[PDB]
């Protein structure tokens, strides 16, 4: 039952920086710690093992340190292709106690960009079938935390929305995030003002978009 | 008279890996488990097929004593219908098993602040061992298609692993010493038992 | 030529079975410690089962009595029965071997496989519907607009959106799709071009899907309010 | 209480190999957890823990040392030997045999290990010299008046091997002010030290003062005579 | 290996202060793996703490010891005389087991003026074919001197060695020997030879010389 924290949840570094993460266990667990890198839509890969040993065809950049209780893992000079996540492993509990971290998240570092703010109301042909869909949508900003909340005529809402979120690009490495709210044409038909209101760190106040339904 | 020689398994000054586990043979003399029993520095006092307090007045034709030194997590293993990497590469109790496990803690003599590393327990093996059998083999495991020639390699390994007793290892990694007795009751007139 | 391949992912109803097959390249299934690991959709790494040399097996609580696990020694092949799915054993399996590496690093997995796909739902497979979602009404914005097309109410994924028979790419930003909560899925596809583009252009959206054979192509123009 | 010991040759020609002894009472190399340790220290420099032996005949080395060190142990004489093959110059250093043991309570819990009580400690020095008598050379007090009613003299022992030198001052009868400082090693291998007397300018001439030195490997015993001169 | 430095090098207080010390590693390892010995002039070390948290026998309650991680600290409330020594910390986590550099506890005092006396070679060094002049420098606090040895107004370099003494028991003070060694060639073929002293305590530098024809 021992369970192992990861810190931090995510990392921003640069090209040619130097990073560290740290690994913790509830209990001491000698040097029985290995570690794992993962690119998206590939298998493991083991990195380090036993705490301090070095896996053959491993750049020599990579190292780890650490014992009983805490581990850490160290990269040196950061390569443009050493943007992934990085995974603890124990294999203290003899039987069947093998038990993996949470992950960290190494991605680039760059400036702030502000997001650019468009929303769409549901369609005709939507509301030919019954289904009311409103989308805000949020381009091209760092970092990732921004915060959107949805408004109904100028009221609160919560638990009807749904978001996603795209991964850094090749070219501006920035995010957008695509907020939805789904009624039904009974809800929607009553109320007259729709609105998005979003937060980010690049905004000096929180940017409101609106849309009343009866005028459009 | 002539009590059975208990005092030369129980504190002998080193003890042997699991691997390689010693033997002693029990016969021509008069055995008291009370002592044994009552006291009080085994963690691990454990059986089976016979009843603890009626063990002085079973008698019978011999007695064998298994001895070594294991992880403190891995004393379960040594049980009858146990499964594991001890159970099934190092040592082999059978089913019927009659006879008793003991098991106490030595982190005061068999760890070193440094690290003791004397300690060695196979890890790569083909198939199981059979009840109460040895194996010392000590050649290259392989592990893939490609035979090795006996050099150590990257699908080749030397099969056998040592311990990282550690004064400072939390309980569970500490070194246990561990004395396994079995009693043989045979045709020929029987010979160990006590007052 | 140290290889793992992994085979037998699909869909299932709840209460299905499955069997998962593993063949090995250079490495002896008899001759290793074989584990299953799977891996939640967005989520961590889990350990689900091993396969001692000598023959012993062991599991995790949450699959023990479910799952059995097996070998092949004429095929060289690993293999996973499972019994009586559940919507929480929807993940990626992976085939690992375990106590290798060079320096014999003793307890941790070396060799992977690719991994394959296990999704159990009830969720009755059905076809794409598409729906534009047009550029406001906006003169130039700062040269600046948004235009795009929602896909929803399908089971189960993949499915591919692609604009203008793929003539444009630049600044396209096709969405993960989200798991609703009826069961089916939902994404969306946006682009961001110039204002002055929204009158002459002709924008075409194309959305595919193979397991429903649903191919819908759509046309976006701008609404007057 | 216990006590340590240690004993040999003190002095060592290059590149050959030195023999030491330590002998110990009041424990015995028999009780479980009980070790001897050998440690170096350099003049002037910090402590290196050189090699370790327990009861039970396991051993421990430095690893970049391991390749010349031996050490062995004799319970029934309570002694402990350690050997040292190829000598340097730069190996001279006071040698310490200390007593190990650790530290656990009915279950074995270990809260923590020492090295208690250490030896009196050897000076070993590793050089290609020979015994030779020291010179002793008058620093006479300056030509001066009475400059504030202070001055100061002494001599200056130059020119001898091996350490140590015992000067005194006086037979001894004068210990005011007497400042005696180490004695450095020169670019040759050889030693030279000072002895500085602090007296009043008027009794430059009403006491004559006397500096004494005396060196046991060259069995040397000089008496010189310091007296101001004039220009 | 394990490295450990100690903080600060050299630590001066008056008798009666609190006084701390700190030791960090450069790993982690456990912290029973840690200890504290003191050792004295031309003494052998003695323990003072093992475990980085528990006092040996005899040890009075002045000491103190704490620490975690890679960073451990020993502590002195009451300070007497007989408590200003040098201090290593010492590990056994891996081996080989590595002490400190060390930390020289120091006693303050006032500043001092240093003396400066001045020596040129006698006659019985003077016929041997080598000569040593010799100035020293008196009584002075704190530990920190420069010395500067000139011949005809040439600053010498490289030819020079000095000597200091340990911190006097009844002043708190040092005294400092400065030898420079020439031959009889090297030395008939100058005039004037001076020594230099820059201190703390001197508002200048001050220069002491001496010429060989007059005197
Ligand atoms: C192993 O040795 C220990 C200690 O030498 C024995 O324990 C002692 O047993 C006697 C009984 O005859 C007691 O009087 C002592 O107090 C015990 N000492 C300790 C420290 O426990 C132990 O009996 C021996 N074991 C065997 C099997 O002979």
């Amino acid at each position: 039952d021992i369970q192992m924290t990861q810190s931090p949840s995510s990392l921003s570094a640069s090209v040619g920086d130097r990073v560290s993460i740290t690994c913790r266990a509830s209990q001491s667990i000698s040097t029985h710690l290995h570690w794992y890198q993962q690119k998206p839509g590939k298998a493991p890969k083991l990195l380090i093992s036993a705490a301090s040993t070095l896996q053959s065809g491993v750049p020599s950049r990579f190292s780890g340190s650490g014992s009983g209780t805490d581990f850490t893992l160290t990269i040196t000079s950061l390569q443009p292709e050493d943007f992934a996540t990085y995974y603890c492993q124990q294999s203290y509990s003899t039987p069947r106690g093998l038990s993996f971290g949470g992950g960290t998240k190494v991605e680039i570092k760059r400036t702030v960009a502000a997001p650019s703010v468009f929303i769409f109301p549901p369609s005709d042909e939507q509301l030919k079938s019954g289904t009311a869909s409103v989308v805000c949508l949020l381009n091209n900003f760092y970092p990732r935390e921004a915060k959107v909340q949805w408004k109904v005529d100028n009221a609160l809402q919560s638990g009807n929305s749904q978001e996603s979120v795209t991964e850094q690009d090749s070219k501006d490495s920035t995010y957008s995030l695509s907020s939805t709210l789904t009624l039904s044409k009974a809800d929607y038909e009553k109320h007259k003002v729709y609105a998005c209101e979003v937060t980010h760190q690049g905004l000096s106040s929180p940017v409101t978009k609106s849309f009343n339904r009866g005028e459009c | 008279t002539n009590l059975c020689p208990f005092g030369e398994v129980f504190n002998a000054t080193r003890f042997a890996s699991v691997y390689a586990w010693n033997r002693k043979r029990i016969s021509n003399c008069v055995a008291d488990y009370s002592v044994l029993y009552n006291s009080a520095s085994f963690s691990t006092f454990k059986c089976y097929g016979v009843s603890p307090t009626k063990l002085n007045d079973l008698c019978f034709t011999n007695v064998y004593a298994d001895s070594f030194v294991i992880r403190g997590d891995e004393v379960r293993q040594i049980a009858p219908g146990q499964t594991g990497k001890i159970a099934d590469y190092n040592y082999k109790l059978p089913d019927d098993f009659t006879g008793c496990v003991i098991a106490w803690n030595s982190n005061n003599l068999d760890s070193k602040v440094g690290g003791n590393y004397n300690y060695l327990y196979r890890l790569f093996r083909k198939s199981n061992l059979k009840p109460f059998e040895r194996d010392i083999s000590t050649e290259i495991y392989q592990a893939g298609s490609t035979p090795c020639n006996g050099v150590e390699g990257f699908n080749c390994y030397f099969p056998l692993q040592s311990y990282g007793f550690q004064p400072t290892n939390g309980v569970g990694y500490q070194p246990y010493r561990v004395v396994v007795l079995s009693f043989e009751l045979l045709h020929a007139p029987a010979t160990v038992c006590g007052p | 030529e140290v290889q793992l391949v992994e085979s037998g992912g699909g869909l299932v109803q709840p209460g299905g079975s499955l069997r998962l097959s593993c063949a090995a390249s250079e490495i002896t299934v008899s001759s290793n410690y074989m584990n299953w690991v799977r891996q939640a959709p967005g989520k961590g790494l889990e350990w689900v089962s091993v396969v001692y040399p000598g023959g012993s097996t062991f599991y995790t609580d949450s699959v023990k009595g479910r799952f059995t696990i097996s070998r092949d020694n004429s095929k060289n092949t690993l293999y996973l029965q499972m019994n009586s799915l559940r919507a929480e054993d929807t993940a990626v399996y992976y085939c690992a071997r375990e106590s290798g590496g060079f320096p014999l690093a003793e307890g941790a997995f070396d060799i992977w496989g690719q991994g394959t796909m296990v999704t159990v739902s009830s969720a009755s497979t059905k076809g794409p519907s598409v729906f534009p979602l047009a550029p406001s009404s906006k003169s130039t914005s700062g040269g600046t607009a948004a235009l795009g097309c929602l896909v929803k109410d399908y089971f189960p994924e993949p499915v591919t959106v692609s604009w203008n028979s793929g003539a444009l790419t630049s600044g396209v930003h096709t969405f993960p799709a989200v798991l609703q909560s009826s069961g089916l899925y939902s994404l969306s596809s946006v682009v961001t071009v110039p204002s002055s583009s929204l009158g002459t252009q002709t924008y075409i959206c194309n959305v595919n899907h193979k397991p429903s054979n649903t191919k819908v192509d759509k046309r976006v123009e701008p609404k007057s309010c | 209480q216990i006590t340590l010991k240690e004993s040999g040759p003190t002095l060592v020609k290059p590149t050959q190999t030195l023999t030491l002894t330590c002998t110990f009472s009041g424990f015995s190399l028999s009780t479980s957890g009980v070790g001897v340790a050998w440690i170096r220290q350099p003049p002037g420099k910090a402590l290196e823990w050189l090699a370790l032996i327990y009861w039970d005949n396991d051993k421990r080395s430095s690893p970049s040392l391991n390749n010349r060190l031996t050490i062995t142990k004799d319970t029934s004489k309570n002694q402990v030997v350690l050997t040292m093959t190829n000598m340097d110059p730069e190996d001279t250093a006071t040698y310490y045999c200390a007593h190990f043991f650790s530290h656990y309570d009915s279950s074995n819990y270990y809260y923590g290990s020492w090295f208690d009580p250490w030896g009196q400690g050897t000076l070993v020095t590793v050089s290609s010299a020979s015994t030779k008598g020291p010179s002793v050379f008058p620093l006479a007090p300056s030509s001066k008046s009475t400059s504030g009613g202070t001055a100061a003299l002494g001599c200056l022992v130059k020119d001898y091997f091996p350490e140590p030198v015992t000067v005194s001052w006086n037979s001894g009868a004068l210990t005011s002010g007497v400042h005696t400082f180490p004695a450095v090693l020169q670019s040759s291998g050889l030693y030279s030290l000072s002895s500085v007397v602090t007296v009043p300018s008027s009794s430059l001439g009403t006491q004559t003062y006397i500096c004494n030195v005396n060196h046991k490997p060259s069995n040397t015993k000089v008496d010189k005579r310091v007296e101001p001169k004039s220009c």
